[PDB]
């Protein structure tokens, strides 16, 4: 296969204004949301039809209960952080856990926390330790590192459980997640400012979103400034992107997607 | 606190051609914290039938979402995306560049 | 750190009952289990956090209330004899953290009967060591028998000269059925206390076997002619020779 | 899903016993051992989630994730180790699956056996001081009751002894009390 | 036509443990050899096999034995491993022996480390560090660094992966590891590697860089009794993405 | 019986190196040279048994039986010639005696030196600060760290094949608070013109 | 000294009778066997006590291993020969290598092979080439000469190693190899004159008959130098008498630097 | 395959003298291939206690061997050496000529 990933986020907000839930948690497989939970619904729900059609109601019921516990834990942890910092008003606490199954068969796993949108604690499952960004995070690191068994549980979850869940969901959604829609690619030239020609290489309609685009001169790599467009969702499940250069003698746009290479030579 | 103002990108689903049905997207991303208001506008007025994704989470702790609506571009109509966020003193109105 | 009540309870079929459990360890998750012979603990209901509860494996005939962070009550709606069991309340810091262990309450023995008419306290007797043992081994064994009690709700202990002893004592782990062919057989229970022959030969040493019996409470009605078989202590004594 | 541990094990005082627990679960998040003495609550003994052997005093706990197997190892067994030992696995959904428990029985080391059947009075028969390899059988019928073996432990004398009690309301005499059991030949009958 | 194939490439052993090294040659050679190579000295012959059906001792046979299983295979056995047997073992073959001018053909080597106890075996911690912006502007090149630190014994293979494929151009990995505490004989090791690319290649935001370290360590049968995780054979990696701005 | 060869030799890319091997044996049935790249198998290079010089590509091997001496001669040295070179003599009983090997180190010709010490970007997953000394001329030697909490690796030669570009580099790192690239390589003799970009 | 030599022989038999070895290797110094190996014993063993007494067991162990290797090689080579001759039945293959240290100090060196007891390939260590007697040999010559290093190796072994080993064994066996037992020589009549010598060592001896002080050539019958069993040798030469004219016949014996003349009255 | 027939010579170790102990030698040489059968005869009867050297190799690729036995010659006893080889259609007997 290609590279795939499973990850869960949590977002906690203290004293939220009207309309902002106190706690939100969303799961993703690759770029697709698969589950959602928040402090208003207090229910875990599928965000993809291939999750709903493949997971019994007992499943949603069980993780609804767990998420209610994780919400409460997040609330208290955020309160203790604000006390550590002597902070009042509204602040945010976030978590991201997950794993990746690489094309070559290797795996990665990660677990990280942030406070007010900035890195706070980063777990290293290969050494079983937490990296702290400041003295407050260091205080939390010492508490978490004193529970040797919990560090072993986390490593096991990232390396074995998370990957198995990911392969399970990959099969559930295989018709979406493992498909290939090749890009439609075009090159446009235009004189812009007097004497300045712009070449745009534009791709759309492609899935998965991972795509490589570059410009080359006479068959060798450019040394001039290349502008890259973001890889953007088009709304229909496919994506679009572009790269552009300023023409100065033989330019070509090079695109790679899902193991197919394409070359577009400029006339 | 470090607050990050939203990036706002407005673009059609397919390459735009006047008189042909299309979809207009507004992708708002890279902002923190999460409270955001987004509207799509036609000739300055709010569009009513607007679909949007749920708030979404980036690995860099910022957020993103996609708003879109079905439309048929014309030479006369002017489309925009209007966004408010705590980092902005007033709502920002970002005009569609007409797939240029 | 987990306090559970009552320790024992006799209930008639159709009667209601609430079990109490409180923990003072600031734990967020609480659990109610029943333990029956031949099988692993079975979860009845649990509460992952204050403010939520859900069924476990055997929820039928029960309900729970997470009254607050500390307390988690188990309610038997209309008690049935299939609910005769040993109930354990447990807690843990959170749930779904992997390595956090459970802390268990002391247990609650519940017996549900169709009526209370077969409930009896034990008859307790102490049997003095044989003189043949004294001459052969220079040791003297005392034997206590608690007999005829029902249900199996007893605790036996030994007391010499006013104080309680544990060394040189072994009590049968389980009672035997005096009428093994009957569904409502009464029970018998034996225990030995072995002491040195010279210790038993001192007439100043007073020995007493004590059996605490858990039966009916005062709220229970008793219409029969024999004395109400309430929770009580029956004892028998023996002086040194 | 299932989890299996032996119903009962028996080992000699001072020796070593290894209590196995195998599990077949959809997913794995740790294996727990609890000790439960008779009539008491279970108490936590150990947790393993990665491969290896963790030692805590005389007790050690081992896990092999690939073979789906753990054991609890007790060395230098003492009489007080007599209890039930419960194994539990946390599954992919963080739910516990409990094994039915292993009852562990410890046979004392009888130095100088002296089997004998004594009659007490105040009408019971005490069979005592036999060696730990002797087993006691149940009664032939009702109106005669025979209990199971029971290990006594005198501290100030550093002496342990087995015993079983028999009594009857019916005829019954201590000569034929334990006749349903394999009694040692040199058993003393006063 | 594979030449001389010997296994395993790496092995850690506890004092007193048994081990067999395998060697096969598909060249229809008659003579096979087992050597050990140690720092500061010439190759030393352990045992040899002049022909199928016969073997004899070399210069250093004690602690070892061999079996010439057939014409192709010559296995080396350490029955009770000793720390002094920590070495790199090489199998070789030749068409004939005592023949004068015929050369030896060597297998890839087997690196054995024998330890009194496995308590100090550790996998590497792997970290990747992104190029300096000052380098990019001064030289139009970008050097990424990978650091593998705290590992023991020195049984590692480091590789760079660019967009999911292994690359060797522009790579330099230290030939010898660093001892993190040079004085201690059981010191853990560190290893650095660099991958240098053009600034324009680094500045494509869709280019993916990964540093991978294969660690050869314990396996299922090795007993583990420490509190930390069992240091099993494993791959530890770290990654970076190209940066536009 | 003995066989001896220098432990290490260093020469410059493009030049010529002669690796010597002397032997004392009761009898003589030939002298072999083998090449062994680091971490790899020895491979056969050459055999001499009569007196004289034998050519084989950029390598030639010489033998004088009466002097008990041989050399391996490498012309027009390339970076890929970096390796150990093992001499072995077959004795009167047809048994090989192996010399301890000569490690050949090759200095690249740095066409446009631009010595510099760069601070790499921190990794969010590591507490280390990392400095890269790079693009210096091959005459520069990199000393080990004098601070126990600072780690410095030896110089390494990397080849950007597409651009026919070689460069030396060494890496230094630490998690100490007082660690700065400006002072990371203070224990080495570094070029006077080494570029230290401004921090912050 | 006198001329001395060292040589090793190999014999391979392709389909030997029951019990007869398929491979035999014997070494010689002069006419003395020094070593033996065959495919039945699979051991290299001394054949002279002065070799046994001077070479430690590690030597016999080493060359036992090498000979087991050379045995297998000989079988492979004979198999190839008999296949290319397209020959059925049992056939033989033989090798002889060795060297000589001459009186004056010069040396010789030789290496050759035989199939069915006839020259097959002969090494020329000066031109570094193999002489082939037929097209089967010619095929082998091409393969062997493609390996120039192996030709150089054999030149060095023949000229340097073999001579160094020979001098070493010569010292080991000096009491045997360098002694002289002069011949006992007599003449009798049987009608021809028989000149007979015995009890001499080394075996090299020259006997001849002279007629009136001139050497008859095609008129002398020459006996073979024959082993007597005790380590010495015997030989004879006879000449037929002319009954029609008297002549002065004389027997001439040369042995190890000494000349002897027996005049027949 | 040129096969070569053995040369057979029979002779005593020393010049023989009646009633003096001696050794009867049979030296068989120049034959090829190596398989050969040799017996010494006393009056036409095969002598039992008979020794022989190991098979020996000549430069010309043929083989030789020495068969021998201790004896005391008398005027009456006749001695011989009997040899068989692939080159011989029947065993060849060579008498000891004194
Ligand atoms: C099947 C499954 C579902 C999970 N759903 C969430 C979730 O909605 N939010 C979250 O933040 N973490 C989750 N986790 C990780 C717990 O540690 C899950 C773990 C598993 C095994
Ligand atoms: C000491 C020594 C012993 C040898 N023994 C034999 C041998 O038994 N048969 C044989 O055929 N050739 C031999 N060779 C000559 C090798 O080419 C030897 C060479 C040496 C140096
Ligand atoms: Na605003
Ligand atoms: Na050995």
């Amino acid at each position: 296969m290609r590279t795939h990933s499973l990850r869960y986020f949590r977002l906690g907000v203290s004293d939220p204004i009207h309309g902002v839930p106190e706690f939100i948690s969303v799961g993703y497989v690759d770029s697709h949301p698969i589950t959602t939970y928040d402090s208003v619904t207090r229910q875990k729900e599928p965000r993809a039809p291939w999750m709903a059609e493949n997971l019994a109601p007992d499943h949603w019921e069980r993780y609804t209960q767990l998420l209610r516990g994780w919400q409460q834990m997040f609330k208290v942890e955020l309160k203790r952080l604000q006390r550590h910092y002597n902070h009042s008003g509204s602040h945010t606490y976030q978590r991201m856990i997950g794993c990746e199954l690489l094309e070559d068969g290797s795996t990665t796993g990660f677990l990280q926390y942030a406070y007010d949108g900035q890195d706070f604690l980063i777990f290293n499952k290969d050494t079983l330790s937490w990296l702290a960004v400041d003295n407050v995070a260091h205080t939390i690191k010492q508490a978490w590192e004193a529970n040797q068994h919990e560090l072993l549980y986390q490593k096991n979850w990232l390396e074995e459980e998370c990957i198995a869940w990911l392969k399970r969901f990959l099969e559930y959604g295989k018709d979406t997640l493992q498909r290939t829609e090749p890009p439609l690619v075009r090159v446009n030239r235009k004189e812009t400012f007097p004497g300045v020609t712009a070449l745009f290489c534009k791709a759309h309609g492609f899935y998965p979103p991972e795509i490589y685009m570059t410009w080359m001169k006479n068959g060798e790599e450019i040394v001039q400034e290349i502008d890259y467009g973001d890889i953007l969702p088009s709304g229909d499940g496919t994506y679009q992107a572009w790269a552009s250069i300023e023409l100065d003698n033989l330019y070509s746009c090079h695109v790679e997607h899902s193991g197919v290479h394409m070359v577009l030579q400029v006339p | 606190m470090i607050q990050r103002t939203p990036k706002i990108q407005v673009y059609s689903r397919h390459p735009a051609e006047n008189g042909k049905s299309n979809f207009l997207n507004c992708y708002v991303s890279g902002f923190h914290p999460s409270d955001i208001e987004v509207d799509l506008l036609k000739n300055g007025e709010r569009i009513e039938k607007v679909e949007h994704s749920d708030l979404s989470f980036s690995k860099d702790w910022s957020f993103y979402l996609l708003y879109y609506t079905e439309f048929t571009p014309t030479e006369k109509d002017e489309y925009a995306c209007r966004v408010n966020h705590v980092t902005l003193s007033q709502p920002k109105i970002v005009k569609w560049d007409r797939d240029m | 750190g987990v306090t559970q009540t009552p320790k024992f309870q006799v209930l008639k079929t159709g009667q209601s009952m609430t079990l109490q459990c409180a923990q003072d360890m600031n734990h967020n998750s609480m659990y109610w289990y029943r333990q029956d012979p031949g099988m692993g603990l079975r979860l009845i209901y649990y509460s992952a956090s204050e403010g939520t509860t859900d069924k476990g494996e055997v929820p039928n005939g029960y309900n729970v209330s997470r009254l607050n962070k500390r307390e988690f009550s188990l309610r038997l709606e209309s008690a049935a004899p299939s609910q005769t069991s040993v109930y354990f309340c447990a807690s843990s810091v959170w749930t779904g953290e992997g390595s956090g262990e459970l802390f268990f309450g002391e247990g609650s023995r519940l017996t549900v009967l169709e009526d209370l008419k077969n409930v009896f306290p034990p008859e307790v007797a102490v049997f003095e060591p044989s003189e043949a043992e004294i001459s052969h081994t220079q040791k003297a064994t005392l034997v206590c028998l608690a007999t005829g009690f029902y249900p199996d709700h007893v605790e036996l202990s030994w007391w010499v000269n006013g104080k309680e002893v544990h060394s040189g004592v072994c009590t049968d782990p389980q009672p035997l059925k005096e009428q093994p062919a009957l569904n409502d057989s009464r029970y018998a229970l034996s225990s030995r206390l072995r002491v040195s022959a010279t210790f038993w030969q001192n007439p100043r040493n007073h020995f007493r076997c004590q059996v605490q019996f858990y039966g009916l409470s005062e709220n229970d009605e008793w219409t029969q002619d024999r004395a109400k078989p309430v929770t009580q202590i029956v004892s028998a004594e023996a002086w040194g020779r | 899903q299932n989890i299996d541990q032996p119903t009962e094990m028996t080992a000699t005082e001072g020796a070593i016993v290894q209590i196995n627990c195998t599990y077949q679960t959809s997913g794995f998040n740790g294996l727990f051992w609890y000790q439960q003495h008779a009539g008491e609550a279970p108490t936590f003994l150990s947790y393993n989630v990665l491969d290896g052997l963790e030692e805590k005093g005389r007790f050690s706990s081992f896990l092999s994730r690939s073979k789906g197997y753990s054991y609890l190892l007790l060395k230098e067994l003492q009489m007080k180790d007599s209890a039930s030992y419960l194994c539990a696995v946390k599954d992919s959904n963080y739910q516990l699956i409990w094994g039915a428990g292993t009852k562990l029985i410890i046979k004392p080391d009888i130095q100088n056996p002296d089997p004998a059947v004594y009659q007490l009075r105040d009408s019971v028969c005490l069979f005592t001081d036999f060696d730990s390899q002797t087993n006691v059988s149940q009664s032939k019928d009702s109106d005669v009751y025979i209990t199971d073996k029971c290990v006594l432990d005198m501290r100030s004398m550093d002496f342990k002894s087995n015993s079983a009690v028999a009594w009857s309301n019916k005829d019954f005499a201590c000569a034929n009390a334990f006749n349903n059991s394999i009694i040692p030949e040199d058993t003393f009958f006063p």
